[PDB]
RNA sequence: UUUUUU
């Protein structure tokens, strides 16, 4: 499945049909392949800056311990490249940022 | 109280409650004999022997007030003869023993209290009584050890930590750092013990000096201000504030940046007096506090430079009451400040007058040190030596420790200054030697060792021993900056005397690894003579 | 989601214990609710604010 | 069933030490929204809440010790501050420069309060009196006297005609500004008061003592309308909302509660501070709360109407 | 009290430094100031009675 | 001929006041047998067990208030001592030279214990944290914490990955050193603990109580597999021996009892120490016993294997 | 082995 998704995204980036919504049928596979994809980096420098500013401004309201814990860090890493996951087992504060 | 007495009049005094209330109101107003009669009358009709023991204790207290400690004592023993003691008769017996300066019965009462009483749950009052008993005998180090023992047993109980900090401030103020820690722990472990704990930790920080990393937000001034915001009622916080401002000025002067927080002494003195006025009774303590605050305010005004205000304050105080030999010394000090600020010779009449005034209030090492400074200023060295010697004798007899070291070091400074002048009658080095040896006998004073270094360099300038002693002063760490710099500077001059450029550049890198402007600049000036 | 669905039921029981006449359950459900909502479980939604 | 309350902004380190007081003033007729805070420093920093955030504007300073109370005026651009320094120097807020300086020690001033028309600037003394100075007109025309103890809290009714004063040991005194005569003395709490506030239209006086309770008296009589107990330590401030329905209280247990006076119950609690919270205020049309704390931070909340 | 006078040279050498002793706190901690003047101890009358 | 446990020594005045901590280190296989004691007089003394007696080696110092805990390391010759002012020293034990001086704030450290390879030096805290200071290189490497009261006594497992911490309220928390995730919380008692000891091949954990009871627990569970009821007053210290056969206990009723796990009875009781005993320990094998009491006397008993 | 609300 990892090679299937990298060959699909290779044939998908050659054209302009990029914003692709995969529908998986179980949450473990859903976050599993998003973890396993691991090198696309589809975002330029200014998009990096705007993603970083928006996500830091929205996340900097809440307290210290609550803003460094596994899902928050992992999701921020994936979002930095321009990838998201949206299953039902994540905090609502992360579904809203992804959306 | 009069209304209470009238109210208890309009009833038939035939039940225990009415008689007891009548007795307490009578005692509160005065009239101790009437209260004693009423308490006896209540003692007649008594069941439930606990009340009998309490009435006996009340009888002892009330007749004690008049005097007659013998009958109070026998009455408290009579209470003890009952089937079971009450833990209140025992405490009163210990306090009664403490009111007479004899530890015989107090120790027995304390042992009795400890022996078979565990249902008492204060755990602070027993420690206070035990410590007071030890202090009675003048031990003055055991006291702190006893409270440390109590805190070891029950590491909770904020009160115990606070009491340990207070005792370190009062008795054995050489564990100043430990006291600071104890006060901080007491303040942390709750919030409502904030008031006293912050006061005591601030006083300990004052005693400590400036033994920190020059860190903000935890200096004495900050903590005393925090305490002042918590409880602006007691006079101790205001006196602590005055002391903190003066100390901060001297520390800034040592660091040589700027004096700040200049003119507030008069307002703080007004606050202290107004606050004392509403305190019920600790008479000796309130008198001591007011006297210290007045003296501190006058000295602060003299230092900042507002001489006139100090003069008017002292005059008003003397105009209030007949003379007391403490304030008159303050008036003398404020008087004699303009003169000797500009060079002048003083006449033996004024000088003799000042000496006579100092003998009036003896048993005070400060006064003697100030007079010796006056003698040194005009220059009567041996007389200065004698006055310093009197201060040392007085300090050693009192058992104090700061005064002893201060007097010894000051005398050594006097002798070294006289030697500097290249005077004949080569006896001042001998005085320097004796003073410095005693100083090192007490402690590890860096100033004393540098002073020996200066004596060695000046007298028999020499090659090896002097340089060795100076280099030892300037190379092992744990020395203050100013002392290290002075020793470094003299060693640099002497090391240049016996030329070795290598060693001189080693000294240069020693300066480089620290911060200095003057040693290297003088070295630059003297590298091309 | 379970904690959010519990702090909203321990608050309708505060309303029903006041209706039955149980003032000790009201004073315990009005505590079990205020100690249950403190942190990222109850973070305000981005859309709402 | 409660509304949607929540944080909007968090200044990370405003001052270098504890912040002891805060004042929010919608002084200008336009939308200025200036916030003035004083700390355990000389600084009396003057902030501005512009659109969504606070931007520092002035860092004016002339004090020697920590500031214990600051105040702002609703008519003029002006501010006043008192400290342990024995001085009441009052600032300008437009060019950031001192205007005056009044000498007054802990026997002449503890806490500040302007008049409704920004004319008199009353303060509470040590010997029991209330000293009324004159801004822009000199010093110390008259002092109201209550035969009591150190006085901590001073409040002015929004419509004038009432001045209230709490004290160490509990007693509360209500004067009327018209004639300066003591109306009545409440016996209140048993521990120091250190905060008071009237309500808009001035018919409800809310105290907050040192034991944890919040009395709600009623003015023009001695009726009390209830005791609010929901904190776990001292209570350090009470600020009453622009509409007479809620008020906010900050305690020494690191928590900011929002009560309502209709049913005397706590609607929402804020658990965001990390140390004692020394100051809470509302803003203009009360829909935001400012809270300065013992840890150096400035929180701004959102209380929708 | 034997001499009643002492005559000394105040600028003996202009290179060397006068010694100014400042005392900080009750536990022994001294420092050396540069400019010449009075001894200037801190807390001259002792600790405030607390 | 029965070899009964004998008193075998008494040292009348080791210190000037009460003695609080005793450690026995068999670091050198030759005749070193170093014994170290801390005693409320701010002195840590190193003694050696030469042939049949104790001869003082040196008394070393720098401590403000009384010393509370001392520890000796098995791997290297090195000592560590903590006092009431929360200030930790490391002693060379070859010259008495204070290798390192780990400082600590007002609330950092109460008691001490080395790691099995002598690297970490774990310590308790007045407010519940169990922060660990890396030896000779680092300060506050990390802080493993729970929520709870004062934590008197701390034990370190011999094999590893266990750290049991008693509390003043009377509950036990055991943490695996791998990550810091609390393994399981034992309710324990309703009074403070003051002592916690494991076993070699650490499967059994013994807790001393302030009511006189001693509780035996199994590390794999919370099985309160034991209860011993011989001590009248409080129990202050409990230690094992290099074999899993029996342990020594030191009450506050001036009695040292030697209990056994196999039969759960007191094989022997000692009657010395006119005043209460605060420490007991075993040497590199089961032979010899060291006890330090409140009276300034060190006792060395004998107890054949 | 997906999804949900008073």
């Amino acid at each position: 499945d990892r090679g299937v998704y990298l060959s699909l995204l290779a044939s998908l980036r050659t054209r302009a049909q990029l914003p692709v919504v995969v529908f998986t049928f179980s949450r473990g596979r859903c976050d599993e392949q998003a973890s396993g994809l691991t090198s696309l980096d589809l975002t330029t420098s200014s998009e990096k800056s705007e993603i970083h500013l928006f996500l830091q401004r929205c996340l900097a309201r809440l307290r210290g311990s609550d803003r460094q814990l596994p899902q928050v860090l992992h999701m921020s890493e994936l979002l930095n490249r321009g990838l998201g996951v949206h299953h039902s087992g994540i905090l609502p504060i992360l579904k809203e940022i992804v959306e | 109280y009069d209304k209470a007495i009238q109210a208890f009049k309009s009833t038939p005094l035939e039940v225990l409650e009415d008689i007891i209330g009548f007795a307490l109101a009578l005692f509160m107003k005065g009239l101790y004999k009437e209260s004693s009669k009423a308490y006896e009358r209540a003692l007649s009709i008594v069941e439930s022997e606990q009340d009998k023991a309490h009435i006996l204790t009340a009888l002892a207290i009330t007749e004690y007030k008049q005097g007659k400690t013998d009958v109070a004592k026998t009455l408290l023993f009579k209470c003890s003869i009952l089937k079971e003691p009450t833990t209140e008769s025992l405490q009163a017996l210990c306090a009664l023993g403490l009111a007479m300066q004899d530890a015989t019965l107090s120790k027995a009462a304390l042992n009795e209290l400890l022996k078979h009483i565990k249902h008492k749950d204060s755990n602070y009052q027993r420690c206070l009584l035990t410590s007071a008993i030890y202090a009675l005998q003048g031990r003055s180090v055991a006291v702190q050890k006893q409270i440390s023992k109590a805190v070891h047993s029950n590491p909770g109980d904020p009160a115990l930590w606070s009491l340990l900090s207070r005792v370190v401030a009062q008795y054995a103020q050489r564990n100043a750092k430990g006291g600071v820690v104890a006060g901080n722990v007491a303040h942390i472990l709750d919030s409502n013990h904030g008031k006293k704990a912050l006061l005591y930790t601030a006083v300990n920080q004052l005693a400590m000096g400036s033994s920190s990393a020059e860190d903000e937000k935890n200096t004495a001034l900050k903590t005393i201000q925090k305490a002042a915001l918590l409880s602006p009622g007691d006079p101790a916080i205001w006196a602590g504030l005055m002391a903190a401002c003066h100390a901060d000025d001297k520390l800034a002067l040592v660091n040589n940046t700027q004096p700040k927080r200049i003119d507030l002494y008069l307002a703080l003195l007004s606050a202290v007096s107004a606050s004392i006025k509403d305190e019920k009774f600790f008479e000796n303590y309130n008198q001591s506090l007011e006297k210290w605050s007045l003296s501190q305010a006058v000295t602060g005004l003299i230092d900042t430079g507002r001489i006139s205000e100090a003069e008017t304050l002292c005059t008003k105080n003397l105009k209030s009451n007949p003379d007391q030999p403490a304030v008159i010394l303050l008036l003398r000090q404020v008087q004699c400040k303009p003169l000797l600020e500009s060079q002048k010779p003083l006449p033996d009449a004024v000088l003799e007058e000042l000496q006579k005034t100092v003998m009036s209030n003896s048993t005070s090492v400060p006064a003697w040190q100030w007079l010796a400074h006056v003698y040194q200023s005009q220059g009567m060295m041996r007389a200065a030596e004698m006055c310093y010697r009197k201060s040392l004798q007085l300090a050693s007899q009192r058992g104090s420790w700061s005064g002893k070291l201060s007097s010894l070091l000051r005398l050594a400074l006097l002798a070294l200054k006289v030697c500097m002048a290249n005077i004949s009658n080569d006896h001042w080095p001998s005085l320097v030697q004796e003073a410095t040896t005693e100083a090192l006998k007490l402690c590890f004073c860096p100033l004393a060792v540098l002073l020996q270094a200066l004596l060695q360099f000046k007298r028999k300038m020499g090659a090896r021993e002097t340089r060795r002693l100076l280099e030892r002063v300037v190379y092992q760490p744990g020395y203050p900056k100013s002392i290290a710099s002075t020793a470094r500077w003299y060693l640099l001059r002497h090391l240049y005397a016996k030329d070795d450029y290598e060693l001189i550049d080693v000294l240069v890198n020693n300066a480089k690894t620290h911060g200095d402007t003057r040693a290297l600049e003088l070295n630059q000036r003297l590298s091309s003579q | 989601r379970c904690i959010q669905r519990l702090a909203e039921m321990c608050r309708s029981l505060r309303g029903a214990a006041r209706l039955v006449g149980e003032p000790v359950l009201g004073a315990k459900m009005e505590t079990a609710a205020t100690l249950l909502r403190r942190d990222i479980v109850f973070a305000a939604s981005l859309y709402t604010q | 069933m409660t509304n949607q309350y929540g944080i909007l902004f968090k200044q990370e380190q405003a001052h270098d030490d504890a912040i002891w007081s805060v004042a929010w003033g919608t002084n200008k007729k336009e939308n200025s929204e200036t916030v003035v805070t004083g700390s355990l420093d000389d600084l009396v920093k003057v902030w501005k809440w512009r659109d969504e955030r606070l931007d520092l504007q002035w860092s004016l300073e002339g004090h020697q010790l920590g500031v214990v109370s600051v105040d702002i005026s609703h008519t003029l651009p002006i501010a006043a501050s008192s400290s342990l320094d024995a001085h009441i120097r009052l600032w300008d807020l437009e060019n950031g420069k001192q205007i005056k300086s009044i000498d007054a020690g802990p026997v002449d001033a503890w806490t500040l309060a302007f008049s409704p028309d920004s004319q008199y600037l009353a303060t509470g003394t040590h010997v029991g009196k209330v000293n009324i100075f004159g801004v822009e007109s000199g010093k110390k025309e008259y002092s109201l006297d209550t035969r009591g103890k150190f006085i901590l809290s001073i409040a002015y009714s929004p419509d004038g005609k009432y001045l209230a004063s709490g004290a160490i040991d509990g007693i509360i005194n209500i004067f009327d500004i018209a004639t300066g005569k003591l109306l009545h003395t409440l016996e209140g709490h048993a521990m120091p008061i250190r905060s008071l506030t009237f309500s808009p239209d001035s018919q409800l006086l809310v105290t907050a003592s040192d034991d944890g309770y919040i009395k709600i008296y009623d003015v023009q009589h001695a009726n009390l309308a209830g005791t609010l107990s929901g904190h776990a330590s001292w209570v350090l401030n009470v600020a009453f909302c622009p509409d007479d329905t809620h008020f906010v209280s900050s305690s020494s247990d690191k928590s900011v509660k929002v009560w309502d006076v209709g049913t005397r119950t706590c609607v929402h609690t804020f658990f965001d501070h990390q140390d004692q919270v020394w100051g809470v205020k509302y803003n203009g049309n009360g829909s935001k709360i400012v809270s300065v704390g013992d840890d150096q931070e400035i929180h701004i909340y959102d209380c929708p109407i | 009290m034997m001499e009643t006078e002492r005559l000394v040279l105040p600028p003996p050498d202009p290179l060397d430094l006068p010694l100014r002793a400042v005392e900080l706190g009750c536990t022994g901690h001294w420092e050396l100031l540069n400019l010449p003047g009075a001894p200037e101890s801190s807390l001259p009358h002792g600790l405030p009675p607390c």
